[PDB]
């Protein structure tokens, strides 16, 4: 295990069914940073 | 709930359920105050009385007169803005004196004067013959 | 070059559209609901900021009347309901389609519903009851949520069906009676003469207009058709309307959300820190929230203010716009449509209007000599905003081919034949 | 410093090459068209007729301008060349531009500086509270922190707000001046 | 007067400047250097905040995008690239 900061989905009922881990990759960092799991297209400005 | 959760929170962090500890049912927990409320009037010093309008209140089938009001009276009316309590509907159409929302206005007429509601007028009527 | 020019042979009738944002929702906050729920004890600790909140409910009903106005000032610019003609042929042109049909149930026109299909809603009824938000729980309603916290949307001054009352006034009005109406009194004519006044106006003769009457009618229902299949077509022509809907839907709930906030104090529940502390210290966390919040609602009322005043820039021009397509016909390059301006028409859509302008476009041009003078016994002839034209040499107008025999009525005297720069022998008759 | 704390300037989509190229573009159709080209297809013509017309549009005959163009051609010049002086010796005409320049970089400026206010906290400077402090107290002053910085930023976020919108009402007036002035011939008063 | 007029017998072309901004710098900023540096304890204290700093960048981003927007508006006003001509002489305007 390491710290670190996900995002968690709760569905309809009370279960996790997905997360987004935001240190993985530059586009979960996107994703975390607008709080969506859906991205449209474009170019978006991330952490320096 | 799943055995090891005892309370719910929604978006804003607002408890809004709970598992009974005796009974093991659960519940939701809501708010006691709702709704919007607007209230009329033809200024102080003409006079004290006013019109109030309740926003999200049905009032069509008037044959209680459980109603989220705070006081009925004379004339009370759905419109299209809402629940009006307070004034008087007349079926004339004139210029908005005082604007309610939707197409409904408010004015001070002699009936004795007294608050009256009404649709408001879109102009002039005309023919020109093409 | 400097002895040649290009005239054009054929023109186009031309429509497009212009969508422009005229209202925004109106707002209300509830401060006492949104910062303390149904705390006694925060709302008794909230009384000593009571400035702040008059403050900021000030602001926001003047964001509200002044949406009304905007509205008003937009389509409330005739004093005489013009009723709708029961026959929409007007010599050949086809108004149906912008014009309401009495047998559908609607009181819009087609174009009107398609505009307002294009445009979706959170909602529209302006009525949420308590029954209602509780029995429907499990929904989650974002609209419940922000009730529950205090925020409210006030309904429009005026309806949907007013609004297409004005517009429906408007577009008869102008097909009766063109301009005059705006000016004064309407006063009616015929349409062909009305078209060719219009086309007088950009500098063509209306024998153009009354010679090609057909294929200029054909043309116009064929721009209507386009531009309908192009509505009818998914796309995102109405983006302007859309993204302000969405922006004041965006604000409202971003204000909800924030609630979760600790702003430094042990927790962002007032019934948790009522629970766990007494008074003494449960204040300075409840104070802690207070301050929070109040910048919260602050910053959502600065932000509305600036919003405001961008939409009301917008409402100007469209008003002025209304003005000086729909009841004139005007010369500003470019400011109703591409070309040369013709007419307009208004139609409704979600707190917005939407322009069509026609105008006229030159097409299919060809060569001829030109000359800036013909010297005739020893006198210089020149034009008067025409061009001479060596086909023989003749005089036309610079917007459509029509050569005429050059004669004293057409040509100006001045002078000799000696400063003018090319000048070309010829006789006048 | 700007960088180093957080805060970046970002390029614009066109670049002064092509911002000139258009310009180019407009000044060459206008001398080989008129204003023709903006309601249609671009349609040639001599310049002098062209002048010619551009006089008839203000009620003078053109047979004026054709009786007195080389006066004509050599007063445009010499306005041409007035101008170039005018702009050669040091001045501030394009104040305007300078003060918009001046007002970024000062907001940027203030932000960085505003660092190192205490809000209240015993000190400004994270190290030292997280050096001197355990982390229960330290959690307090960093609170403090936390709260000030982040008033800056929205501070800063509304001024550039208001400043956004009056360059954009300036902008639409420079897109209709080009309109209504270079497109065309205008008869508003003093607009062009 | 009443009787009288007064009418010019000469002209004079004029020509004069007008200045006129279009667009400011695009900036954006990136919340948790600007306030807590290199630090994890402030970073992860920082958390409570997200939607605070989305609010701020969703409005810096508008701007941005409207800047360009007024560069295209006020520039972008004709569709075909037109060569500039070699002779500049346009019966003796001097344009060069
Ligand atoms: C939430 O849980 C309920 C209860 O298990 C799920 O509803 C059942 O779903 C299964 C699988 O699709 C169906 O065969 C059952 O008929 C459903 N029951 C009822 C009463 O509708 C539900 O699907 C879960 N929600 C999600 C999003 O997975
Ligand atoms: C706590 O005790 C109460 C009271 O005895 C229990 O509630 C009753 O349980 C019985 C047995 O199931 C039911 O028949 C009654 O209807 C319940 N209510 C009342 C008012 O008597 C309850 O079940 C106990 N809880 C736990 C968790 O053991
Ligand atoms: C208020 O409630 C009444 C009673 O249910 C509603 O009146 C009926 O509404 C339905 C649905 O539109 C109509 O089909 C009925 O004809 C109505 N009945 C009468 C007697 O008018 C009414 O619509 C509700 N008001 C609102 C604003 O929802
Ligand atoms: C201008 O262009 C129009 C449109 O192209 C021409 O109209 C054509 O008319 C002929 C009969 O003369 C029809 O058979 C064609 O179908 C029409 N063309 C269409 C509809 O595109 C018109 O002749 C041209 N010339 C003038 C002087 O208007
Ligand atoms: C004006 O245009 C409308 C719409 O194109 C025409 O109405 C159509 O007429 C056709 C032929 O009769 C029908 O098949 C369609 O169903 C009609 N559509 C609608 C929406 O009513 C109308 O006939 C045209 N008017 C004239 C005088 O030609
Ligand atoms: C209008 O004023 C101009 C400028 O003063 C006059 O043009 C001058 O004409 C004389 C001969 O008449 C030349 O020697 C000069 O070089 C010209 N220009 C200047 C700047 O001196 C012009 O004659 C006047 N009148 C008219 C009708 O143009
Ligand atoms: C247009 O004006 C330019 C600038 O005044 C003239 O170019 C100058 O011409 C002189 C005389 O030959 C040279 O000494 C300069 O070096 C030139 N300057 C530049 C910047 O090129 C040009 O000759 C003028 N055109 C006409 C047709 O008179
Ligand atoms: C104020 O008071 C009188 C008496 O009630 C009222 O009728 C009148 O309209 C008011 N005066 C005005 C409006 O000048
Ligand atoms: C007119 O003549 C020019 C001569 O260069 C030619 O390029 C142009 O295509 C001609 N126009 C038409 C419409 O044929």
């Amino acid at each position: 295990l390491k710290p670190t900061t996900f995002m968690l989905k709760y569905d309809e009922n009370g279960t996790i069914t997905d997360a987004v881990d935001c240190s993985q990759n530059p586009l979960a960092e996107l994703k975390c940073s607008v709080k969506s799991f859906e991205i449209d297209k474009g170019i978006y400005q991330t952490s320096n | 709930f799943q055995p090891f959760q005892q309370f719910g929170r929604d978006v804003s962090d607002f408890t809004d359920s709970v598992r009974d500890p005796k009974t093991s049912e659960i519940l939701d927990i809501s708010p006691c105050s709702f709704g919007g409320v607007s209230v009329i009037t033809p200024g102080t010093n003409a006079s004290s009385e006013v019109a109030v309008l309740y926003q999200d209140v049905n009032c069509t089938d008037v044959s209680t007169l459980a109603w989220r009001i705070y006081s009925t009276g004379n004339n009370v009316f759905q419109t299209q803005a809402g629940c009006l309590i307070g004034a008087e509907h007349v079926d004339t159409s004139y210029e908005c004196d005082i604007p309610i929302g939707a197409g409904i206005c408010a004015s001070y007429h002699t009936v004795q004067k007294s608050i009256v509601a009404y649709t408001m007028s879109l102009g002039a009527d005309s023919s020109i013959a093409y | 070059s400097n002895n040649t020019i290009a005239i054009p042979t054929n023109f186009s009738i031309s429509i497009t559209t212009e969508v422009m944002p005229v209202s925004m929702a109106k707002t209300s906050v509830d401060c006492n609901m949104y910062i303390c729920g149904d705390s006694t004890e925060c709302a008794n600790l909230l009384l000593q900021y009571g400035s702040f909140c008059r403050q900021l409910n000030r602001a926001l009903s003047g964001i509200a009347a002044e949406q009304d106005r905007n509205t008003r000032e937009v389509f409330v610019q005739v004093k005489q309901m013009y009723k709708t003609p029961t026959l929409k042929d007007f010599g050949g042109f086809n108004f149906s389609q912008i014009l309401p049909d009495p047998l559908k149930p609607t009181k819009r026109s087609f174009i009107e519903d398609l505009l307002f299909n294009k445009v979706t809603l959170a909602d529209a009824g302006f009525m949420k009851q308590y029954g209602e938000c509780l029995g429907d729980i499990n929904a989650r309603d974002l609209i419940c949520a922000q009730k529950f916290n205090g925020l409210t949307v006030l309904p429009p001054l005026l309806t949907d069906d007013m609004i297409a009352a004005y517009t429906a006034a408007l577009v008869s009005g102008t097909a009766t009676a063109g301009w005059t109406f705006g000016a004064g009194a309407a006063l009616q004519i015929p349409f062909a003469m009305q078209m060719a006044y219009r086309f007088n106006g950009i500098g063509v003769t209306q024998n153009v207009l009354y010679e090609n009457q057909k294929q200029i009618a054909n043309q116009f229902n064929k721009a209507i058709s386009q531009i309908q299949e192009s509505l009818t077509t998914t796309s995102t022509a109405l983006g302007k309307l859309q993204d302000v809907v969405n922006q004041n839907a965006q604000a409202l709930n971003t204000l909800v959300k924030q609630l979760s906030s600790n702003f430094g104090a042990i927790s962002s529940v007032l019934n948790d820190i009522l629970s766990r502390l007494d008074k003494v210290e449960a204040e300075v966390q409840i104070d802690r929230l207070i301050t929070g919040r109040l910048q919260s609602l602050q910053t959502y009322v600065t932000q509305q203010l600036i919003r405001a005043a961008e939409i009301r820039a917008s409402a100007n021009l469209a008003a002025t716009k209304m003005s000086e397509c729909v009841l004139g016909q005007s010369k500003r390059v470019d400011f109703c449509g591409k070309g040369y301006h013709l007419m307009s028409f208004p139609q409704a859509a979600p707190h917005g209007v939407v322009f069509l302008h026609v105008t006229y476009v030159p097409s299919q041009e060809r060569n001829f000599t030109t000359a800036p003078a013909i010297c005739h016994e020893g006198k210089a002839y020149f034009p008067r905003e025409g061009v001479f034209v060596f086909s023989s040499w003749f005089i036309t107008q610079r917007n459509f081919f029509s050569p005429q025999i050059i004669t004293t009525d057409n040509t100006f005297v001045s002078g000799n034949c000696d400063v003018v720069i090319g000048i070309i022998n010829n006789t006048v008759y």
